[PDB]
């Protein structure tokens, strides 16, 4: 499978922007998806919606094979060792949300510490916030390295024997650093603390194995991996999950509701109140056999290939700084000098070309790097060198333009 | 090109800027733009039902602060909740439709160019924004 | 009016074959089959536009947030909601009812104060009470009800006192068909000082809803029961309640100023709308609303009632089956056949094509209630027909024939 | 038709359940469909390693109440693993498999039927749960 064939899946890249080939390089926000993704949701509004498990019919027998199939196509795409550990849910936000709910208040006292990162998407800071609140324990701050990566030695410094979550990002969406997840786990672990990660950056571009990363909870959102809006994964280790209370209350999650008592049913279900999200699950499986098929080793290559060249041709650009250290996932966060980066993606849109510009929900890490706001480029599996080119070119306009004045 | 419609007028505003500072003894409201980036810290001291200073403090693109500086000193001494009636004719303004127009509305109107490139009108209703929860009891 | 030739044309699931039978499917109340005016909206998103919301700065960014947005819009107009403020996006009902009894319910129930729902109840309008009441140490109460499954106005007025700060109620039973008195009911608990909160889930697809007549505080919906896509849901509130409720979910989006350890919330309705939003579902809800719109909620109301009277008559001249619930109902029908249990009842209906659904409906108390451990249950929508009852009686009659002869 | 799933002996052991009791000194699990409308109370009492006798209580649909009949029937005397293996040679029964017809199912086989109705697999599945949770 060439690049040309993989963008060949992907309808919405074949339009026009302000009359140029539309430059979409906002992945980190969100991804695109392709077509055999798209038509499975078709095919399930047009074949065999139904509501899934209690019902006695033909329609919602395969409605309900689809959504749990789904179940099964995620818990082997990530390597969790039980569908039992397998969540669906709103999105990460949702899944860290359960997390600190459910989790982190039934198991913070005073004294007790939650362990993050000063490069924390939102999602993988308030809730923390609020929790530590709510039962009185302390939230603290892994510091960062002036290339925006963490040290092994910090993490040991800012963990101890009183912390009893760290919650981390697998992928930082504003530096494109790649944490290191088991080590951390592995400290985590030792000062006798649970492991809290993030991957909503992580499992669209790289292969996901919770298994060898031990991480006890991992959260991943459908719409960044090709996949649809309004869905999410948590996974959690059965043993933590057997141990949490749901959530959400009402149908579905039960095993038998009194008027003044019920019983929870087991895992997953237990945690999956309500009817719910039918076809955005079974078009998560569909977008996680077409990453499959396609390869996350090779999706990783490519964007890792694409990384490199876009570094390269960005500092030979004058008046440019890029943020965060020379390895890193397919992204660039990047300023250029005297113009907001407002200004420069909507110059950037007016070449068709599709960038973000603020904050990205990491508001201290923009406290950090003693700037109010960045742009950011995003790559992903559909992205070529040539957009990279564009990219530069539109740059490079942006800054003669806004020279002309 | 097309971006000629980031008006002239509007690059002196972002270029050297009105009200920029602080404003005590009086309201205080804050800011910072849904489309993030943009932090406007709006500052009003007032002699009844008029702004007798304006003056804001913030960060951010060329169309948020300019619109603030504009903003500022085209309500440096406003009167009523003709205000309110300013706010609602700018955000008319911004989708398109003509407004009650000339009631003085001193200056701006060149952000009347940002009814395109929609993606920008949160950058310029910002410091509206601010001015609307201002007077908000 | 209604013309149902029409109106089933644009359901491309209802012209197959199930077991060599013409498709008869009577379980809406499940969960509703979509148009081809949704599922294309669905098609048109994701083929043309998607892109994430309200953070953004490019064209396809811009079109994707006024799709949200303005669905926002269309779903105020069609409760009568007040303000924009006051709609929210929510995974569902079950998760709308969540977030009232976490946010509002924990935070204004101390001992001595009384939550009063109904024995008709849906479990997502039990079971999460029981849970608030229990955090606080809150009391739950039944209003009782009456023989034809309805509830009297009088009960009520006895059932809650000053003690009430929480009155919730389905404003149209799943089982029973039930219309029960809101507008009433809200003004007993607004005179008792307390709040009324409705499960909406039931009457919102079948009936026109005016929030504003109707002066309920809280009123919770679900898209995928109302020609909508799955996964997607309101929570309506009174702007002053929600403006003193915390959110239910914390993460970005939903975030004005983060500090390291402390943060501030958006305005109303972002407030609750925690992390990347149900974008395409929500889209879908909007062309959901707008085909129901454009046929009338009134004459939908008028054909299902027109359904149901012919459906009940039919089934009173069919010996050995009790029928659940009064005489004036929405379009469903709870139904038992002497001496065939309800799971053997489906079996047959769908081998003859006919999808029901079968067993305790979410509502085992009712169930209790009733004296049964399980029911069968036929619903009707805008697309089902009086040939489809006539079939879903002949297979009635033909199980009844098939166990017992 | 519909014959190919309610067969004879399936009806004859819904009308004439077999091991119809809950009794004494025993293990004791009970269960339930998850669409409520199957429940069983499963008594067993076992022999050192194998299952002296079977009973059970309950309500529900034909096929649960047959199943449940013909399985407490066809694992008297049997010895714990060979029960186990009916019960893994029931749930291959129930989806498409081959399965292995060394050892006898007896009038358990009956339900073969019911792999073409699969909404009432667990209505046939939930007397064997019983089981493999009583282990
Ligand atoms: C009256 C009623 N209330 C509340 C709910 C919960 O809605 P969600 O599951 O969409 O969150 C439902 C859904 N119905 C299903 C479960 C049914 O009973 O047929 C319902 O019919
Ligand atoms: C590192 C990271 N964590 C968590 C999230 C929350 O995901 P959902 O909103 O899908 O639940 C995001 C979303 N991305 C956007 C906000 C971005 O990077 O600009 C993210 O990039
Ligand atoms: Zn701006
Ligand atoms: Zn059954």
């Amino acid at each position: 499978m060439n690049i040309t064939d993989i963008r060949e899946q992907f309808p919405i890249l074949h339009q026009q922007v302000n009359g140029h080939d539309l430059v979409y390089l906002d992945s980190a926000a969100t991804s695109q998806k392709p077509r055999a993704v798209i038509e499975t949701l078709d095919k399930y509004y047009n074949q065999y919606n139904s509501n899934v498990h209690r019902g006695v019919h033909t329609l919602g027998t395969r409605a309900t094979d689809g959504y749990e199939g789904a179940r099964e196509k995620v818990r082997k795409f990530i390597n969790a060792k039980s569908m039992a550990e397998i969540i669906f849910t709103k999105g990460t936000t949702t899944s860290l949300n359960m997390v600190a709910l459910s989790y982190a208040r039934a198991n913070l006292k005073p004294g007790d510490e939650v362990v993050i990162t000063y490069m924390e998407h939102h999602a993988n800071i308030i809730p923390w916030q609020q929790a530590v609140k709510a039962t009185g324990a302390t939230l603290k701050y892994i510091p960062l390295q002036e290339d925006g990566t963490i040290s092994l030695e910090d993490v040991r410094e800012t963990v101890t024997s009183n912390t009893k979550i760290v919650a981390v990002s697998h992928v930082s969406n504003v530096l494109g650093t790649v944490n290191p997840i088991k080590e951390m786990a592995k400290i985590a672990h030792d000062n006798g603390a649970v492991i809290v990660v993030d991957g909503a950056q992580s499992t669209p571009h790289m292969k996901i194995d919770v298994q060898d990363l031990d991480c006890d909870f991992f959260a991943l959102s459908s719409h960044k991996m090709c996949g649809p809006t309004g869905v999410g994964v948590l996974y959690g280790k059965k043993a933590l999950l057997e141990n949490m209370e749901p959530a959400e209350f009402g149908g579905e999650m039960i095993d038998f509701v009194g008027l003044y008592e019920s019983t929870w049913k087991e895992l997953p279900w237990k945690f999956e109140a309500g009817t719910p999200i039918i076809a955005g699950a079974i078009g998560l499986g569909a977008a996680i056999d077409f990453l499959e098929e396609i390869g996350l080793d090779e999706i990783s290559r490519h964007e890792h290939k694409l990384a490199a060249y876009a570094l390269e041709r960005f500092r030979q650009l004058d008046g440019v700084t890029v943020y965060g250290p020379e390895e890193r996932a397919g992204l660039v966060t990047f300023n250029l000098d005297d113009v907001h980066p407002h200004d420069v993606a909507t110059v950037l849109d007016a070449e068709g070309i599709a960038v973000r510009a603020g904050h990205h929900c990491a508001q201290p890490l923009m406290k950090w790097l003693d700037v109010t706001a960045t742009a950011r480029a995003s790559f992903y599996l559909y992205n070529t060198e040539e957009e990279i080119d564009k990219l530069v070119e539109a740059l490079q306009k942006t800054k003669e333009y806004f020279t002309n004045v | 090109n097309l971006d000629t419609l980031y008006r002239q007028v509007i690059m002196d505003h972002y270029k050297n800027p009105r009200n920029k500072g602080v404003l005590n003894d009086s309201i205080v409201v804050d800011m910072n733009n849904p489309t993030c980036g943009d932090r406007i810290r709006l500052t009003m001291k007032l002699d009844g039902d008029i702004v007798e200073d304006a003056k804001f403090e913030g960060e951010g693109c060329s169309i948020s602060m300019a619109s603030a500086s504009m903003m500022t000193q085209a309500i440096k001494g406003k009167d009523i909740e003709t205000a309110l009636s300013m706010s609602k004719i700018f955000s008319d303004m911004m989708q398109g439709k003509e407004y009650d127009d000339s009631i003085d509305l001193g200056d701006i109107e060149a952000l009347q160019g940002v009814s395109k490139f929609p993606a920008r009108i949160k950058c310029a209703t910002l410091s509206w924004k601010a001015l609307e929860k201002g007077v908000a009891k």
